[PDB]
């Protein structure tokens, strides 16, 4: 009974495509698990720079997200964002930089607004180690600090971080690949 | 390092 | 030969069950790793308390464990046990809270009896933030802190640790989720 | 908090 | 058309071949996640020491890696390796223990080579806790600090650790299992 | 113990 047979091929057709896609995402939370940290520093490693320039050049892929990285084991949840090719004022000129509030499952047990002191770096790989980076303190005010209803706030930093040529031209990228780090304070908590 | 006033980006979250 | 294809569709069939099962079993390692700590520190959130509690009323689910947390890397493993509708003399009036040591991979290397101070807590989230909590030292003739033959030892802990009443007319159940905290002191070592 | 003994839960662990 | 049905179960059967696989190398990926470390001490507990020993008597399996540990979240990446029947100068007379630097994501940001302070340990389970050990300061002139090119350097350590004898006469060996402990100095960094 | 020349395994890695 061949149309018997067919649907049970079809049935386990089905399965087969659920469970690759099953694997494929467990793949990727492997990943985030993997490089997850909790101390409140978090190191973002950005591969393929060129292909990934041109993405954002070409508006294929305007932004990337880090993984996320905590204040504690359980504590704020956080990421960074970066645009290769700029956004805001610093579009098509300069690498921008956000920092990223994420709604976290502690969040009803943590101070809001977000008043951690954040700072943003770019790092040199070169043996100088002149990394490039900025801090501030965060504005209570601004909706990116606020307790998240969504899964992430709007992200908050800096438009004009550095110049494309500078990054470009400097030792900051080695073997197509660049370093982001992002430290939170976390001395004044819990 | 020019960044004395730290802004959103441009709109969109998620 | 349909025979032949019928018995290969049974086997594929079994397999795809078998698969199905580890992805739901390895689903919920993630869960179990992604918010494990290992500072002797748990935050142990329990969501749909309505639905549980009347479960635990009903005598469906009498208890929940809490995800594994440890003192240190490879150091002790324990978790937390709480009933809903409570147990011993807090039964139908309290939620009762206990503290669990169980099977760790390194017991061979650690102290026995477990002696470590441990404080358990109901945590408030009213903006007051009066935490529910109480502590004692663990007792070296209580089988609860023998080391463990079986995976878990017997509980112990703190069968009247909060009125139902008190409970649920305060600020510490909010979008019916009740958040616990253990904390166990690890400065006495290694 | 009204934990001043602290005492086993009723029986059986796992 | 049984043609086209034996072709269809052939494709399943190849891909649930396939997934057997990925899932059982995603059982090991967990195994390595849950006995991390990131604060340069590693615990590294080997079960079946008699059959295991055999093992590299007979020459099937002469030596065992542990799981990685790190210097940080973000930090070296290393690991141990032993020979339970010895290497070099301590064949068939020793254990042998030597530690390896690996290959890791961030190694463009860490200092080379490789100088943090190795302290290697055999773990005593009994009441004496009588552990033995050596330390060693990385002699920056060997190859095995330099910054990694390969997925591992070439380990490096003692092939003379303790006597068999010793080992086996001892305390050391309890349930048929051995505990190996590393302490890498990390409060030199960054 | 007996470690004061900490040396090289036998050769090979990977």
């Amino acid at each position: 009974n061949t149309g018997l047979l067919e649907s049970q091929l079809s049935r386990h057709d089905q399965m087969l495509s659920v469970h690759d896609i099953r694997l494929a995402d467990m793949d990727l939370r492997f990943q985030v698990l993997e490089t997850a940290s909790y101390n409140g520093v978090l190191i973002w490693k950005i591969r393929d720079y060129k292909r990934r320039k041109q993405e954002a050049v070409m508006g294929k892929t305007l932004s990337l997200y880090s993984q996320p990285f905590y204040t504690g084991y359980f504590g704020y949840k956080m990421c960074a964002r970066v645009y290769l090719n700029g956004d805001g004022m610093g579009k098509g000129t300069h690498l921008s930089l956000f920092f990223v509030i994420m709604r976290g499952e502690y969040d009803a047990l943590l101070p809001w607004p977000f008043k951690q002191k954040v700072t943003l770096m770019l790092m040199d790989q070169g043996s100088s180690r002149r990394h490039l980076g900025d801090a501030f303190k965060p504005d209570p005010n601004s909706s990116s600090f606020k307790k998240p209803t969504g899964e992430m706030n709007i992200a908050s930093g800096c438009p004009v971080f550095v110049a494309q040529t500078v990054l470009e031209n400097g030792t900051y990228i080695k073997d197509d690949t660049i370093f982001i780090k992002v430290i939170v304070d976390t001395s004044d908590l819990p | 390092p020019s960044c004395p006033k730290p802004v959103q980006d441009t709109q969109p979250p998620e």
